[PDB]
């Protein structure tokens, strides 16, 4: 659900979201990680997990568009950086 | 005797320890090629100031 | 070779009038009357 | 113009120094300066080079002679030609540029500006202006708060000279203006001589502030109650304010606490890793591939 | 360089001009003891045999080096004392007799400012010789000096060390070499080319 | 090298007629070696010219023969290893500097070629002086460029 | 080339032939004119506390 | 098996001289032909080749003409001329797969149980190179679809031989080239490397519109894959990274500023020896 | 533990591990010394720290190593792409 920019979360929220208390769920996790679904480190001093890859997932036919939109500008980015410098150093070969 | 380093404090009584870093390179070098080269250009002048 | 040649490289008769500058000044009527008699 | 590349190569250049000389020899300097400005406008038109340096030079000289704004020309001036110089020029231009920037209270920029005067003088035997900027130089760095430097003051060609200046510094160091009175009072007349006794009229309150600037370098956290007491400051009240004009000014970069009453230094450090060396590189990249 | 000279002590003959061998001993330890760092005087004025017999006949001059090789400064001030009024009231080394002390003094500081980092002050109460407001006017004094980095605080009396790193340093030398030399081939090339 | 020939005439050639015509200068271009003399081109045959006539499409391909794929352009060398050779080069460069001092203050000391024919066993610092050279240089730029393009165009 | 004319004039003309080979002028200044009988400085201070 | 394919330069202008020629023979848009070769340690080579009669009604699949005996009879005659080299796949110079050629392969591959397929496209329109490389493999599926015959990609490029090159290079008289040094840096990994990219990602894009409604979602497995993609991407250029970033470039730009310094130097030095050679010689020849 | 966490208090150990407090470090210590396992504890707070080596020229080796494996995998795409599109639209 969270985006990539965070995807980072503490143990009350799980707990709470999966209604088990709190000390079970660094089992919890751990199991997650060892069948090999999910993919992270968990910093159990201030009770924080970060979990940098998860299983791909099917998804629905308006969801894809966004995947459109997102790499609709960002291919235009690539277009406006080979711009510049094929344009400022054009007498070193154009 | 810095055969074991770390440092010490006397507030508390702590052994802080570390891994000490590099002394570096290319900066040490380079530190005495200007040197090198300040006196190449003093003695240019036996024949570039005199004789001109 | 300021006016003969191209009018830029009296540099080299700029730096002869600095060396006479100084000279002349630790350097007369006898000069100055030849000097004067040049005619061109 | 016909022969202008020659007649203005030099010849003329030389011309208008030696025969503002004889002026200023034995005579007034007025009609002179007005000749000058003429000369000055009907060049920088038909030329540039040269004809903006001897000029210049000559102009902002005989209104320093006298006591005049002196300011309002250099802004619209154009500065000295770069591009060309004999470096020479260049020399007393910044010397005087110096100057009048340190009689209009602007101190902090004036220093290296003319220190790259001093720079660029000659290995001559001659110490006619050394002497002259380097005596500047110990008079505005004696402003601020800190040390001319223990050097530059026991070479053979330059000592007589700068004796009465050593001997004013070793008092300001100490801070005891007993000393600094009876040395002021010993050397006025040399000093008025000189043509700089107004600058150092006002140099008690630098003194105060040079002691409370090394203060300010020693410790980190410190009470009022001792600044004033080893500063001989009866009040401390009073205290507060002249510390916190010199944080204004940029002297020291501590805050306070008024109410806890003590007074702490921020330490900034790491700049390597900013961007800032990359800067200072790219600059001398820059002027080394042009040489 | 004379500490450099005088490593000899082993084909001195002997001289007429320091008529005692014993005197041309105490002088080459004393100027050893100051131009060279830890490393050395412990490999090589205490590892030498020839000098620590020479030495087995000097209680004083022994007492003095050992005393600052373990560590000991309590008894340090009470050698440096002597050996300074022996130092004034003689030839060749009176002209400066203070300036020995007003080095040897900071040296001492750096021996043990190195091993702590946040060292209190009231540590050289008593280990050091007495006198807290003493030790605080000295170390006031020398630190703007530009030597003996470190940094105190007087509200609740404390001193830190303030190390410095290896990469500022190495770069702001770098950076002033740099722009004296660049200065020197812009003027070499100013006189020439016209 | 190549060449292409056809035999002179079986002779019947005391009339001294000329094996060919011309009516160009087109055939006298070139200057026959001294082998083929020595075994008798014009004596008993005659070389004709080689030309080549390549058409758009092959000339398309032969071009392409060398492009390399855009995968690698982006690629970083690695930043370890790549220190590892700077400070190779810089202290390289040190020798060469102090050799340079004293062939600086030598020369002139003796008649000019001299210095060269001198010269034919140990180095002049010069020249390997001034290619450690062009191996800071291109190498920390094109590296510093490359890093600094890519950290744009991926996110 | 060093033509140093100068308008700017000259304007002046020992018993210091002590050169201590570099500076002290720092030193020199550091313990300027007191604080000078330094074994004096250690012992009437151990005494007094 | 196969890890990588390296083809010599004589095999791309047979290729070209093929499809040439075929103009007296046909009106067909594909020629079809044999690769002889050799190969050790999973590296393979690919040295020569001829080309044999294939036909193709376009309109459908499946209606296909390929000529055994003559394919059989060409070996027979070539590896009485050279005994290195045995058959080991085969090339076509359409631009793109067809329908069929697996159909092509399972026949092929009778004369080699390992057969592999290389496209030689001949009219690029665009910066590129200009072969790829397949191998035939089956898989299975977890959507319980039955095992499926289909094509895998392997790794290719250009190989040489000394006796070639020369050849090459004598030939090679067209153009600019090697704009030595810094000059060929930037063109040749810089601008022609986003090129490339921007290309994928206009592909990318293209394919991403079809699937409104135009086609079925060829699989989910297309799909988690892009997911990687976006996921993998580097992390926002915002954290301490910034600071390990600054110190590499003070670094990398020191170093340059002590190269360049060297440099002028020696101009300055060259500069004088100019000067005085100069002025000593005119006042001795006046 | 050491394999999954990164930072851990005592605490938490020595329930993990049945035991006292002294007994776990005296049971690491001697697992440390051998080399076995990479462990920095800090006493004063009592935050065992596994596997926080750091580098300052490691951080864009991994940059660069993310970078190769992005284009790699956008090259693969496109081959899947291609080659299903031509089961579908040839005709």
């Amino acid at each position: 659900t969270r985006p990539a920019n965070h995807r980072q979360l503490t143990f009350e929220e799980i707990a709470k979201s999966a209604k088990i208390t709190v000390n079970e769920v660094e089992l919890l996790v751990m199991k997650a990680l060892s069948v090999g679904l999910v993919k992270g480190s968990i910093d159990e001093v201030d009770k924080r997990v970060h979990m940098t890859w998860v299983q791909p997932r099917v998804l629905d036919l308006q969801q894809i568009k966004g995947m459109k939109d997102r790499l609709e500008f960002w291919c235009t980015d690539v277009k406006s950086m080979e711009m510049l410098v094929e344009h400022q150093a054009h007498d070193i070969l154009t | 005797d810095k055969k074991f380093h770390g440092i010490l404090d006397q507030g508390e009584g702590v052994l802080i320890i570390f891994d000490e870093p590099p002394v570096d390179k290319t900066y040490e070098a380079a530190l005495e090629t200007i040197q090198n080269m300040s006196k190449v250009v003093d003695s240019l002048y036996n024949k570039a100031k005199k004789l001109t | 070779e300021a006016d003969g040649k191209t009018a830029a490289a009296a540099a080299e008769h700029s730096q002869r009038e600095l060396d006479t500058v100084t000279l002349e000044d630790i350097k007369v009527s006898g000069k100055e009357p030849r000097f004067v008699l040049r005619a061109l | 113009s016909t022969q202008n590349r020659r007649a203005l190569d030099l010849v003329a250049a030389k011309c208008y120094y030696y025969h503002a000389r004889v002026y200023e020899f034995l005579d007034k300097l007025d009609v002179v300066r007005s000749f000058l400005h003429a000369r000055l406008r009907t060049a920088t038109l038909r030329h540039d080079a040269d004809g903006q340096a001897t000029l210049l030079n000559l102009l902002l000289r005989n209104y320093l002679h006298y006591s005049l704004y002196d300011q309002a020309e250099k802004l619209v001036s154009k500065s000295v030609f770069p591009e060309q110089a004999n470096n020479n020029e260049w020399a007393r231009y910044l010397y005087y540029t110096g100057r009048i920037k340190a009689i209009q209270l602007e101190y902090s920029e004036a220093r290296r500006t003319m220190t790259n005067a001093l720079r660029k003088a000659p290995q001559h035997t001659a110490v006619g202006f050394k002497q002259t900027v380097h005596k500047l130089l110990i008079v505005v760095e004696l402003l601020l708060g800190e040390i001319p430097d223990r050097l530059q003051f026991r070479q053979p060609s330059l000592k007589r000279s700068l004796m009465p200046y050593f001997l004013l510094t070793q008092a300001v160091r100490t801070g005891n203006l007993a000393k600094f009175n009876q040395v002021l009072d010993q050397f006025g007349e040399k000093f008025q001589a000189d043509g700089t006794y107004t600058l150092i009229i006002r140099l008690r309150h630098n003194v105060i502030k040079t002691g409370v600037r090394m203060i300010s370098l020693s410790y980190s956290r410190i009470s009022l109650a001792d600044i004033a007491q080893k500063l001989q400051l009866d009040s401390p009240e009073d205290a507060e304010f002249i510390v916190a004009k010199a944080i204004r000014d940029g002297v020291i970069e501590a805050s306070i606490n008024h109410e806890k009453g003590y007074v702490q230094s921020k330490e900034m450090i790491d700049i390597y890793s900013t961007r800032e060396p990359q800067l200072a590189f790219h600059q001398r990249i820059s002027f080394c591939l042009d040489i | 360089q004379a500490a450099e000279l005088f490593l000899d002590t082993v084909s001195t003959f002997t001289s007429y001009e320091l008529m005692d061998y014993k005197t041309f001993v105490t002088y080459t330890v004393y100027v050893s003891m100051i131009a060279l760092e830890r490393p050395d005087l412990r490999e090589k004025v205490i590892k030498g045999a020839e000098i620590l017999e020479v030495l087995h006949s000097l209680p004083a001059v022994r007492q003095y080096l050992f005393s600052l090789y373990e560590c000991r400064y309590s008894v340090f001030f009470q050698s440096l004392a002597v050996v300074e009024q022996e130092m004034k009231k003689d030839w060749l080394f009176a002209p400066h007799y203070r300036y020995y002390v007003r080095e040897m003094r900071i040296h001492a500081y750096s021996q043990l400012l190195e091993s702590y980092r946040s060292l209190t002050l009231g540590y050289m109460a008593e280990a050091f010789g007495v006198g807290v407001e003493f030790i605080d006017q000295e170390l006031s004094r020398f630190i703007a000096a530009g030597r003996l980095h470190c940094k105190i605080d007087k509200v609740n009396e404390i001193v830190e060390t303030n190390r410095p790193d290896s990469k500022n340093w190495q770069y702001q030398e770098t950076i002033k070499k740099g722009d004296l030399l660049l200065n020197r081939v812009q003027k070499l090339s100013r006189v020439i080319n016209m | 090298v190549i060449d292409a020939f056809r035999l002179i005439n079986a002779n019947m050639m005391v009339l001294g007629h000329e094996p060919r015509q011309t009516t160009s200068n087109l055939g006298h271009l070139n200057k026959p070696s001294i082998q083929a003399l020595i075994h008798g081109l014009n004596r008993h045959y005659y070389s004709i010219t080689i030309n080549y006539r390549k058409n758009e499409l092959e000339q398309k391909m032969l071009l392409n023969l060398h492009k390399k794929s855009w995968m690698e352009g982006l690629t970083l060398q690695d930043y370890s290893e790549h220190c590892k050779h700077n400070e190779s080069v810089v202290k390289e460069m040190l020798e060469l500097a102090k050799n340079y001092n004293k062939a600086v203050e030598e020369e002139d000391k003796m008649t000019p070629e001299q210095l060269a024919i001198k010269n034919v066993g140990k180095q002049d610092p010069k020249r390997h002086l001034e290619e450690h050279v062009d191996v800071l240089m291109t190498s920390n730029i094109v590296q510093c460029l490359a890093a600094m393009l890519d950290t744009v165009v991926f996110k | 080339m060093s033509e140093k004319k100068q308008p700017v004039d000259l304007g002046l003309l020992d018993a210091h032939v002590w050169e201590d080979n570099w500076d002290d002028d720092n030193v020199e200044d550091d313990f300027s004119n007191q604080l000078r009988a330094e074994l004096e400085k250690h012992g009437y201070k151990m005494e007094t506390s | 098996a196969v890890q990588k394919v390296v083809v010599h330069p004589l095999v791309l202008l047979s290729v070209v001289d093929h499809f040439n020629r075929i103009g007296k023979v046909g009106n067909q848009k594909r020629v079809v032909g044999v690769l002889l070769g050799s190969w050790q340690k999973k590296v393979l080579d690919v040295s020569n080749s001829f080309a044999v009669p294939f036909d193709e009604d376009d309109k459908d699949d499946s209606v296909w003409f390929l000529d055994h005996d003559y394919l059989e009879n060409m070996y027979g005659m070539f590896k009485k001329v050279n005994a290195r080299e045995r058959i080991v796949g085969w090339y076509h110079t359409g631009p793109k797969l067809h329908k069929n050629d697996i159909a092509i392969n399972e026949l092929m591959k009778r004369y080699c149980p390992n057969s592999v397929l290389v496209i030689i496209d001949v009219k690029p329109k665009d910066l590129g190179l200009p072969t790829e490389a397949y191998i035939s493999v089956e898989e299975v599926h977890d959507d319980g679809t039955p095992t499926s015959k289909t094509f895998e990609h392997v790794t290719s490029e250009i190989g040489a031989e000394e006796a070639e090159e020369v050849g090459v290079e004598h030939l090679l008289r067209d153009i600019k080239d090697t704009t030595v040094g810094t000059l060929s840096q930037r063109i040749t990994n810089q601008v022609h490397g986003l090129k490339g990219l921007n290309s994928k990602l206009l592909d990318i894009r293209s394919y991403l519109e079809k699937v409104a409604t135009g086609k079925l979602p060829i699989n989910h497995q297309i799909i988690y894959q892009l997911q990687d993609v976006f996921n993998l991407l580097p992390d926002v250029s915002l954290q301490e990274f910034v600071k390990a970033f600054y110190l590499k470039t003070n670094d990398q730009m020191v170093v340059v500023y002590l190269a360049s310094l060297i440099r002028s130097v020696v101009a300055l030095h060259n500069l004088i020896n100019n000067k005085i050679a100069n002025r000593d010689a005119e006042k001795k020849e006046g | 533990m050491a394999k999954y966490y990164t930072r851990i208090t005592m605490k938490r150990m020595a329930q993990l591990l049945d035991l006292s407090v002294d007994e776990s470090e005296a049971f690491l210590s001697n697992l440390v010394v051998n080399k076995t396992i990479f462990a920095k504890v800090d006493r004063l707070a009592g935050i065992i720290n596994f596997q926080r080596p750091k580098d300052p020229n490691n951080l864009l080796n991994d940059w660069s190593q993310k970078l190769n494996s992005l284009m790699s995998l956008v090259n693969k795409t496109t081959h899947l792409i291609a080659k299903e599109e031509m089961i579908h639209n040839l005709q």
